């Protein structure tokens, strides 16, 4: 044995389903507001420092690049709220764990998701 | 206990993920529900409404249950995604010390205002 | 009745490398016994041992155990008892493999077997060419032998009377060994160990000369209780010396 | 360096014994293994190596068989109350000497004996010169004394305890050196340089009862290989 | 050139505390012996003296003494090391373990620490070797430096870490002889060990002081030992 | 656990004192930073550093990291050289509650200036 | 341990509950001496008085013993007097978040005043 | 058994390598360190109180008194940061475990900490 | 096994003693306490507030329904404090742990509540 | 029921002096009748953890008996938040105890063994 053997690991050939597409982006949500929370944090502190921090941070989420970044923080946060009420529902035991189900439950979450990005989007707009 | 994450077992971290979630959507729909009514936003009502006792206590209680989550979810991903050890344990580091900063700041901006 | 006895299965007196062997073999096969010792179990003469156990494991080169047989009767000088010779070369390789299952720790060939040196006196094909047949440690060959078999004896549980000096045999009217009396070096009393089997162990004498390579603890304490209690001794004209 | 010989025991350990007509039998009750039982497995010269071998095997073999000895041996009678104390008056004795000569000095004479009449280089007259000497030091180890009485880890008795039984050694060694008129393996007289496969192609053993000389059939038929015949000693 | 020592003197039977008697011994200026020899040649004298000496090389730890301050053998340690101008030449026992006599002392609390690591092999049993298990040299090479210990306490007893907690901590030579056995590639279960040794008080009370290497007669490094057990430690737990 | 000491085992406590460690060493490589380059040093400069959110924020998180790696060492060095129980548990006692007054004290300072 | 409660084991909920203990008690002892002392009370001496940094660091460090002991006793009348497992976690997640707003509340009124 | 038996424990007849100074001293500055975290925490609050109290704390600090007892802190902190790196670095593994290296390490140790006690007096004084 | 087995658990038949009783009333006064503490501090929140707010509270406390839930408050928080300083001198050993001894301290810790109780009622009032 | 390793074996009956005798009085002339457990509250709400008066008992009868050599073994088995630390002197079993014991003292040197142990 000089050289350890392979290991077939090619995500580029391996399928998912869509309840395994959920927990990705769900984490994927999670570390997203995880850096969100700081960024908000900073604008917050510069918003109630002042009335011309006020003004600033106004005029900062007054880009069109910070709307983007602003619309997008909402919706994954929005997203990672759904699928994890979704998980703990399913914890708990409030819908069932057949393949049917987690289908159903991920398209609906998808759905709404979807809807509160728009939400949102609408108010940051 | 792996003697670098912020639990326990696999029942505390469970539970305690659980708990700081509902707190989260808690402190996340009082949000929601203040910037959608607020109709037009001034300095003024902003000032006002981060002015009450209720609105801080509340944003400080949430600031320490994402503390927790965050470290909690943290540790996880990392324990997933990242084989070597001194690695690991700069980045878990790292994240801790953000989120402690995040608490020591939020405080710093509502006993601020 | 005036003096404390201890019963036990079995009492060795000794704990140098086959002391305590027998004792683990004899306590493994559901047996009492009572290892006694002069000192502590690894302060035994034979962790001065370092050229190693000679055996014909095979490992170094292919050969058999009849080589080994007649080397050992060759430089016996015809006088060792061949039985006892052929019986201890045939049973060297499972003894040593067992041993290296305890876990003493073996110098390792490069396909990962047992270490053997060749040694001088070692003949092939009853004299022919040299023999490497001689396995052990580095340097400690001895030192690890004694070790593992002191683990061994800990993992098994062994009742080891450590620093108890015995002071002589017992023999009841039908002239059988009951057992022996010795003393607690530590606190200095005097106790009986009663037993069915009374193993000696005690080791080497070569103290009774003005120059020895033996550790101070080799008087024969073992051959004079058994000179006291009436055992014959054999071959005492016979002691091998170095220049 | 090393003692070629001891208790003379069997394949098992088993020691054994003559009684009124050189016939062995096995003492029922003790054993012996490692270097102090006389095996025969070395005769009159150890092959370096050997030695851990025959600790090792012989001691793993006198523990497969102690079940099958003891009952070969059956019931032994238990031990009277007068045992205990005729193996104890060694230690009484030893302890009730406080005038006694002076044991260390009587061990370095001994010692200082052994080693210039009893060594690689031995001698007619030499050892019974010496054997002499070991029966004159032997009366006097008869009165040693033990200076320090004290109970606690008292060495001294231990050292006055070893040095009994290396005068005993001793004296048993120097008997059977003079005994032997051979020169073989180890054992080197300067009278006989020649080593006699006649009348001394057998062991020593020594009876300690009446402190006698006698010789001893060597086993030279083996099980699985056939005996090999002795030869002439090679350089 | 007459040597004067200051031995540590106790009797529990007549005493009642441990006491420093001085004691006189002349030597030959031409050859150098050890304190052992001396020690011998006192005790000739004054038989009372009481202390172990087993192997006189060396090399199985029966007269491990606490010389000028410093621990080591009696056996392999000079007269030169120890005399010096106008300064006694002190023999105590080791400290931290208690003293049973003149110079020895109770060597059980190490005896114990020694067993609480279970020092022997563990081999499940699945998968035998045809023979002897096969392990390749540098698998060996791995273990030098580890199984040498001649369990003579001058490790241990020269640690304030044992001496403040002998009863836990397991102290230089049982973290040695802890990390031979983990380390061995014979054994197939390192886990259970990790997990019997990852307490506060069994490993992690070495703060790298170091005096066992300096003391150490058998040349070895418990230092380094320690350091590879909280590596592991840190790889497994963490 | 020994569920006196502000640990879980000997790997929490190795980690949790060599990032405390570290944070603390990040902490007076600041303050001695600051304190070299300030030069003449008056109220006004005093007042300007210790007004700044970085700063207030830094010493309170140092704070912190303090009370850990207090706790830690002083629980070892106690159970080294203290063997009665009802004296080392008061000693100990006495000690995390002075870590925790340091802790509330900075931040009654902090947040007052 | 039990993975839903503020402790590790039985020792470390004892040595908890009666420092917390110990430390409520000097609390209350100092809150009796003032309520007894002052006299007359008015505006101006309970702003004096709740003013320096002492008092308010002192009521900081018995909101967190409340904090600690509270949740303790409290986890251990729920696991006694509720046998289902959603309801007893219910109970001891909001006696949790109560005793930590009731430490984020005190801490928004000292540096209040 | 009436009395257990004796111990030798003298210190002062043991010797310690220069390794065993460097972790006593490192334990002793620890213990120190501890009392002037809180010392400075006093001092720096009476500072930031007002201008006044400022005014008071600079001139407690004026103290020849108060002066050797903050260099005496400073120092000790700084050989407990030193030595604390030091033992970090060796368990890590960035320095060797011999007895040649740890009394190597010490004396860098001892030479850095009398540099910067001497670079901290010049500032307190 | 159709249904299962009845339990005799009527405590309105079984008996306890003083012992009991103290130590049911300690766990009472403990959740009690545990609610005064919110309560206290929300009135304390009031009175710190400001001039007006200090006005506010003292015409709350000047309520006799206000005073007499402040005075069972101070009673329920005082005989807590009593019963748990004696239960914790108990663990101890500073009181033996006999049955006369056990209602003797339960007697004394009585007499002792009950005067904490009037003591704080004539401040309350 | 006692734990004897079997090292240092006795040559006849083990030897305890008669103090280590007396400290064993009070604490196994338990006629297990239950009439101890069934009066705490604190056996009702939780039987099957909580160990009991006279489960406490016996456990501090066999942990104090000099004849087992395993005392750190059981300690460590009883060190949970149920098993042990679930009494708050009540104080009622020693009311009914027939056989005039006092478990409350048992429990109570219990959790000093405890203290001295794992804090
Ligand atoms: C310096 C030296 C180097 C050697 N090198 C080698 C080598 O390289 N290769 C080789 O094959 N052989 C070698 N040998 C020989 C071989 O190693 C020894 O013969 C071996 O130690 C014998 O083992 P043993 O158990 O019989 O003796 P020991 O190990 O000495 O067994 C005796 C034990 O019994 C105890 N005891 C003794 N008397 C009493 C008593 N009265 N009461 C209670 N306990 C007692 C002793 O304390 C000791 O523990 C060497 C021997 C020496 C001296
Ligand atoms: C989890 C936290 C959930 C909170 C979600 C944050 C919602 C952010 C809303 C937003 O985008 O504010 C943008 C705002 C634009 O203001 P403007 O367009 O001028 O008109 C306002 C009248 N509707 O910009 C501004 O006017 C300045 C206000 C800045 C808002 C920062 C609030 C941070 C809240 C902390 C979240 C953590
Ligand atoms: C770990 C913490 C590391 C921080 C080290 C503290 C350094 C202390 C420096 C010092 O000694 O300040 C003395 C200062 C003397 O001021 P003065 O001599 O008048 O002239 C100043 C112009 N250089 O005195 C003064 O002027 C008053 C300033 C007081 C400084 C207190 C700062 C405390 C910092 C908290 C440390 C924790
Ligand atoms: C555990 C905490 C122990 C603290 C015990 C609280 C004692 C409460 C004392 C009280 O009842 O205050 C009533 C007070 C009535 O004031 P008044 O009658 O007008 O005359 C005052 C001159 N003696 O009412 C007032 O004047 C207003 C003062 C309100 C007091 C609130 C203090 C809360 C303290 C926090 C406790 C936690
Ligand atoms: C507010 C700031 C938050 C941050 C910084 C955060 C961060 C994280 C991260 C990084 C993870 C790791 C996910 C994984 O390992 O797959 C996680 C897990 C989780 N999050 Fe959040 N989160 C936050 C809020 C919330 C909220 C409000 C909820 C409401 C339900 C929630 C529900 C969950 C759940 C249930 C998990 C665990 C699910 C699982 O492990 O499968 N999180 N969090
Ligand atoms: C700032 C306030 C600090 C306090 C109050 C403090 C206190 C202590 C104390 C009392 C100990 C016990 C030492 C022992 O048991 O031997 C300790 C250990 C230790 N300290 Fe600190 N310390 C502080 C800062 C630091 C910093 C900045 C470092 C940077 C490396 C550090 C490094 C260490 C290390 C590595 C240990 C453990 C070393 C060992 O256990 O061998 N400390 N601390
Ligand atoms: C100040 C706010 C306090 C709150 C909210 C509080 C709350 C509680 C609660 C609910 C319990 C449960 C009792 C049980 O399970 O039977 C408890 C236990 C206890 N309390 Fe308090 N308590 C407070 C103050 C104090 C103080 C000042 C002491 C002083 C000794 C104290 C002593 C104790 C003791 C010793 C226990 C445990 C006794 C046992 O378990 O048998 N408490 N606490
Ligand atoms: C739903 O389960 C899955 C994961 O989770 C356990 C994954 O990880 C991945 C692969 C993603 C990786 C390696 C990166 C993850 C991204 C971040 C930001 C950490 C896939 C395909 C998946 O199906
Ligand atoms: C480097 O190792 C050492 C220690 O540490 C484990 C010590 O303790 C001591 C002795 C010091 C004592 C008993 C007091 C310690 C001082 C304080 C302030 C706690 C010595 C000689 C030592 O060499
Ligand atoms: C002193 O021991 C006792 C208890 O404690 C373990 C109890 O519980 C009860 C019964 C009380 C119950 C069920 C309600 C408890 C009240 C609250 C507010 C939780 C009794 C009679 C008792 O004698
Ligand atoms: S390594 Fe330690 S225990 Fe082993 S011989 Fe050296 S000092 Fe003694
Ligand atoms: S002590 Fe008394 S009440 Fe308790 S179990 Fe024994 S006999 Fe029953
Ligand atoms: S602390 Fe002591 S045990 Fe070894 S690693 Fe350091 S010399
Ligand atoms: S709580 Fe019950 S079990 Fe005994 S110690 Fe008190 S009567
Ligand atoms: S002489 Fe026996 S160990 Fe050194
Ligand atoms: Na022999």
């Amino acid at each position: 044995v000089k050289k350890q053997r392979p290991v077939n690991l090619d995500l580029q050939t391996i399928r998912f389903p869509i309840t395994a597409i959920a927990s990705i982006l769900h984490r994927v949500s999670g570390v997203i507001t995880f850096v969100a929370v700081g960024i908000l944090l900073w604008l917050l502190g510069t918003s109630l420092s002042s009335p011309e921090g006020f003004e600033q941070a106004s005029a900062i989420m007054g880009s069109f690049f910070v709307k983007f970044i602003m619309w997008g923080i909402l919706t994954a946060l929005a997203y990672h709220v759904v699928v994890g009420i979704r998980h703990m529902m399913m914890d708990f035991g409030y819908l069932e764990e057949t393949f049917e189900a987690g289908k159903r439950s991920a398209k609906i979450s998808f759905v709404i998701t979807v809807v509160l990005s728009l939400l949102a989007g609408v108010l940051v707009w | 206990s792996n003697a670098s994450a912020l639990g326990r077992n696999g029942v505390h971290d469970f539970i305690l993920v659980r708990a700081t979630a509902i707190v989260l959507t808690l402190y996340i729909i009082y949000m929601v529900g203040f910037f959608a009514t607020s109709g037009e936003l001034t300095y003024e009502v902003w000032i006002g409404f981060f002015a009450s006792a209720f609105t801080k206590v509340f944003t400080l209680l949430a600031l320490f249950s994402i503390l927790i989550h965050a470290w909690i979810g943290m540790w996880q991903v990392l324990t997933d995604y990242v084989k070597p050890l001194a690695l690991r344990l700069m980045l878990q580091l790292v994240i801790v010390v953000a989120l402690v900063v995040y608490v020591i700041y939020g405080f710093v901006v509502v006993w601020g205002v | 009745m005036k003096l404390p006895v201890r019963e036990f299965d079995a009492v060795v007196i000794g704990a140098g490398g086959a002391g305590m062997r027998a004792a683990l073999q004899i306590s493994q096969s559901g047996q009492t016994c009572a290892l006694l010792s002069k000192v502590f179990p690894t302060r035994s003469h034979t962790v001065s041992a370092q050229g190693g156990i000679t055996v014909a494991l095979g490992n170094t080169h292919e050969d058999n155990w009849e080589w080994h047989m007649y080397d050992t009767v060759k430089g016996s000088d015809y006088i060792g008892d061949q039985d006892a010779i052929e019986y201890m070369c045939k049973t060297g390789p499972e003894a040593i493999l067992e041993l290296e299952h305890m876990g003493l720790p073996f110098s390792r060939l490069d396909d990962g077997r047992i270490y053997q040196r060749p040694f001088g006196g070692q003949s092939k094909n009853f004299g022919g060419e040299q023999a490497a047949r001689t396995a052990a440690a580095a340097d400690r060959t001895g030192h690890a032998l004694l070790h593992t078999l002191y683990q061994q004896n800990l993992k098994n549980h062994t009742t080891i009377f450590s620093e108890w000096y015995a002071l002589d045999l017992v023999k009841n009217q039908d002239g059988a060994v009951v057992g022996c009396t010795a003393l607690c070096i530590e606190t200095g009393e005097v106790v009986y160990f009663k037993a069915r089997a009374t193993v000696l162990a005690t080791g080497g004498a070569g103290r009774i000369y003005q120059s020895t390579t033996n550790a101070h603890i080799n008087t024969g304490d073992g051959v004079g209780m058994a000179i006291r209690a009436g055992v014959p001794v054999q071959d005492m004209e016979m002691w091998q010396f170095h220049p | 360096h090393y003692m070629m010989g001891g208790i003379p025991t069997k394949v098992t350990g088993q020691a054994l014994t003559v009684n009124e007509k050189g016939e062995d039998v096995v003492v029922p009750g003790l054993f012996a293994v490692g270097e102090i039982a006389c095996v025969s497995v070395h005769g009159a010269n150890r092959l370096g190596g050997n030695s851990l071998l025959d600790l090792v095997v012989f001691g793993r073999a006198a523990g497969l068989h102690l079940q099958e000895s003891i009952a070969e041996q059956g019931a032994l009678r238990d031990a009277s109350e007068s045992d205990v104390e005729a193996s104890l008056d060694r230690l009484n004795r030893w302890n009730n000497n406080r005038n006694g000569e002076d044991p260390v000095a009587i061990r370095k004479a001994l010692q200082e004996c052994m080693q210039h009449n009893f060594s690689v280089f031995r001698e007619g007259d030499a050892m019974a010169k010496g054997l002499e000497q070991l029966k004159v030091i032997r009366e006097r180890l008869k009165n040693a004394r033990l200076d320090d009485t004290s109970s606690e880890f008292n060495t001294q008795r231990v050292e006055c305890l070893e040095l009994d039984n290396l005068m005993e050694t001793a004296y048993a060694t120097a008997v059977s050196a003079n005994f032997r008129t051979e020169s073989r393996g180890a054992h080197s007289r300067f009278d006989f340089p020649d080593r006699d496969d006649e009348n001394w192609l057998c062991h020593s053993l020594y009876l300690p009862e009446s402190e006698s000389m006698t010789r001893r059939s060597v086993n030279m038929e083996p099980k699985l290989r056939p005996a090999f015949p002795p030869k002439i000693r090679t350089y | 050139m007459r040597l004067e020592f200051s031995i540590y003197r106790y009797n529990p039977d007549v005493d009642d505390a441990p006491r420093m008697q001085d004691y006189t011994l002349e030597a030959d200026e031409g050859r150098d012996m050890m304190l052992l020899d001396a020690l011998i040649q006192l005790k000739e004298k004054d038989p009372s003296l009481s202390f172990r000496r087993s192997c006189r090389e060396g090399v199985c730890g029966s007269d491990g003494l606490n010389m000028n301050g410093k621990n080591g053998l009696a056996c392999i340690t000079p007269i030169s090391a120890l005399n010096q101008p106008g300064k006694k030449i002190v023999i105590r026992p080791l400290p931290g373990l208690p003293v049973i006599r003149d110079l020895v002392v109770d060597m059980g609390q190490f005896y114990a620490q020694y067993e609480k690591i279970k020092p022997y092999l563990l081999n499940n049993g699945q998968n035998p070797p045809a023979r002897e298990h096969l392990q390749m040299p540098e698998q060996r090479e791995k273990l030098d430096g580890l199984y040498e210990c001649i369990l003579c306490a001058c490790c241990s007893t020269s640690c304030p870490s044992f001496w403040w907690n002998p009863d836990k901590f397991i102290g230089p030579a049982g973290l040695l002889a802890a990390y031979r056995f983990l380390i061995d590639s014979r054994d197939t279960e390192t886990d259970s060990r990790l997990d019997g040794l990852s307490d506060a008080f069994s490993v992690f009370r070495c703060h790298s002081i170091m005096n066992c290497v300096s003391v150490c007669p058998k040349g070895l490094n418990p230092t380094r030992a320690i350091g590879h057990i909280k590596s592991m430690l840190l790889q497994r737990n963490a």
